[PDB]
């Protein structure tokens, strides 16, 4: 079966600037390749096929060559909705098989991220239960350090943190940082804050609430 | 409209056996291949089989233990991926995709995320992110919304009734106790809200649930 | 009698690629290596096999794949025989009277 290789496994350009997705064929199989764009949480899309054949629907910016066992995928001047992991299929012999992928990183400027703490909902208190939640958002790069407190001392038990992947919207990254209590515990403390330290400051940057 | 349709999720116990369904529109030709493709989270794109309903022959990748058996329904124009006796190493996205006997996917249906576990099924708590009344705001103010306690993956969260997609951020699930997490946020200019709504929706397939809640300043 | 046998061959020659391109596909599909697997270069293959050229740019490897080749090569060169013979029967005939 055909083996395609696709390295790197990860490309890192500058806005605006020319890149190329490289996949190369254990064997030679004509132009008997496709490409496929898969970004975060969405299904693939077909963007070139038979090596160099345009798709309506995909801007110009696309572009397919090589034949044989190179080939590769470019594009002109890239921009954040191109984040994504792209893929290559070959569909010169049986059985159809496909390359491990490509990430596209962006390197963009520097962003302090925008902090917003939330203190728990009234709705879920009522359950018994207690979540104080706080955004690390829209910052770069993606390295990023958050801290909780509680009446001043650092808190840790509880905390549960999510990182969203590069955003295909802007090229910034996310965090969410999630301090979850019962409503007792919750309810015997009053200043509840996150901390959140980022490349962008020698300060951290601090937003808190007072349960009262 | 979309060409392939398949359902959200699927959840599976330990050696039960599941049918995934695909249901195609748009044309359709005798040289039409239906697909199915594997994808386990942060992983690529495994091939397991492919079906002709023209005739029924399905074929299927021999590197691979054999889960699968693929057929399909000419009437109903809905092909079917049977999985069998599945372990945790068959939690994945499985996605059906159409090929036109050419050699390429031009479509892709959305994937049905298959969770392969003994827990049980449960839709998620949503609860509304509005800051605190010191919070100062700029020119934009963001809020959120959280969902927490459910299971299995995956829920779907819009704003607006997806209206509202610019300035969205929904966090990747943390699986903590059988159960996950997440929330997502959205940012709007300060000035448009309360005076405009903004609700947040969120689907959760494997309940057949799908809740909204509005995100009203705290009193 | 000729040039209506001449013709149908014709006609069934245009079926035979057409179906041998859809069957070859369906009968090399799930063989490790197979390359007549998309219709487009199969009915391409098709025609070069009728004709008896044989490039050996494609060709079938499973045993049903064959058998369909082995269709398209009979229909093909039945349908020269024809023509030719029909070529000879109105030569003849023009022939008989010049
Ligand atoms: C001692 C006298 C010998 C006389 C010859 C006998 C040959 C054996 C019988 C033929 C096929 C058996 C199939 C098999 O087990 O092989 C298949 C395994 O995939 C592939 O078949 C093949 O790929 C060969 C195809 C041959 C097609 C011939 C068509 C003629 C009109
Ligand atoms: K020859
Ligand atoms: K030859
Ligand atoms: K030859």
């Amino acid at each position: 079966d055909i083996l395609l290789t696709q390295s790197p496994a990860i490309l890192s350009v500058s806005p605006g600037e020319r890149v190329s997705f490289s996949c190369r064929a254990s064997q030679s199989i004509g132009t008997d390749i496709h490409w496929y764009q898969q970004r975060t949480n969405g299904s693939p899309r077909l963007l070139i096929k038979y090596a160099s054949e345009s798709i309506s629907g995909i801007p110009s910016r696309f572009s397919g060559s090589g034949s044989g066992t190179d080939f590769t995928l470019s594009i002109n001047s890239v921009e954040s909705e191109d984040i994504a992991n792209y893929y290559c299929q070959q569909s010169n012999r049986w059985p159809f098989t496909f390359g491990s992928g490509t990430k596209l990183e962006i390197k963009r400027a520097d962003a302090a991220p925008t902090v917003s703490i939330f203190p728990p909902s009234s709705e879920q208190l009522t359950s018994g239960g207690a979540s104080v939640v706080c955004f690390l958002n829209n910052f770069y790069p993606k390295d990023i350090n958050v801290k909780w407190k509680i009446d001043g001392s650092e808190r840790q038990n509880g905390v549960l943190n999510s990182w969203t992947d590069q955003d295909s919207k802007d090229s910034t990254y996310s965090m969410s940082s999630t301090l979850t209590l019962t409503k007792d515990e919750y309810e015997r403390h009053n200043s509840y804050t996150c901390e959140a330290t980022h490349k962008t400051s020698t300060s951290p940057i601090v937003k808190s609430f007072n349960r009262n | 409209q979309v060409q392939l349709q398949q359902p959200g999720a699927e959840l599976v116990k330990p050696g039960a056996s599941v049918k995934l369904s695909c249901k195609a529109s748009g044309y359709t030709f005798t040289s039409d291949w239906i697909h199915w493709v594997k994808q386990r989270p942060g992983h690529g794109l495994e091939w397991i089989g492919e079906i002709i309903p023209s005739y029924g022959r399905a074929n299927y990748n021999e590197k691979i233990q054999k889960k699968a058996t693929l057929t399909a329904d000419k009437s109903s124009s809905t092909a079917f991926m049977q999985l069998s006796s599945l372990t945790s190493e068959d939690s994945a996205v499985y996605y059906c995709a159409r090929e036109r006997g050419d050699g390429y996917f031009a479509v892709w249906g959305a994937g049905t995320t298959v969770t392969v576990s003994s827990a049980k099924t449960t839709p998620p708590s949503v609860y509304p992110l509005a800051p605190g009344s010191a919070a100062q705001t700029n020119s934009m103010v963001t809020l959120g919304c959280l969902v927490k306690g459910y299971f299995p993956e995956p829920v779907t969260v819009t704003w607006n009734s997806g209206s509202l997609s610019s300035g969205v951020h929904t966090f990747p699930a943390v699986l903590q106790s059988d159960l996950y997490t997440l929330s997502s946020s959205v940012t709007v200019p300060s000035s448009s809200w309360p005076s405009e709504t903004v609700t947040c929706n969120v689907a959760h397939p494997a309940s057949s649930t799908k809740v909204d809640k509005k995100i009203v300043p705290r009193d | 009698l000729h040039w209506r046998a001449a013709g149908a061959a014709t006609v069934l020659l245009v079926i035979v690629l057409l179906a041998g391109s859809y069957l070859a596909v369906l009968a090399e599909r799930g063989a490790p290596g197979a390359q007549l697997i998309t219709y487009p270069r199969a009915l391409w293959w098709a025609c070069e096999t009728a004709t008896t050229v044989x490039y050996g740019d494609l060709y079938p490897v499973t045993l049903w794949g064959r058998l369909v080749a082995v269709v398209v090569m009979v229909a093909g060169i039945t349908s020269f025989g024809l023509v030719t013979a029909a070529l000879a029967t109105w030569f003849v005939g023009r022939e008989q009277e010049r």
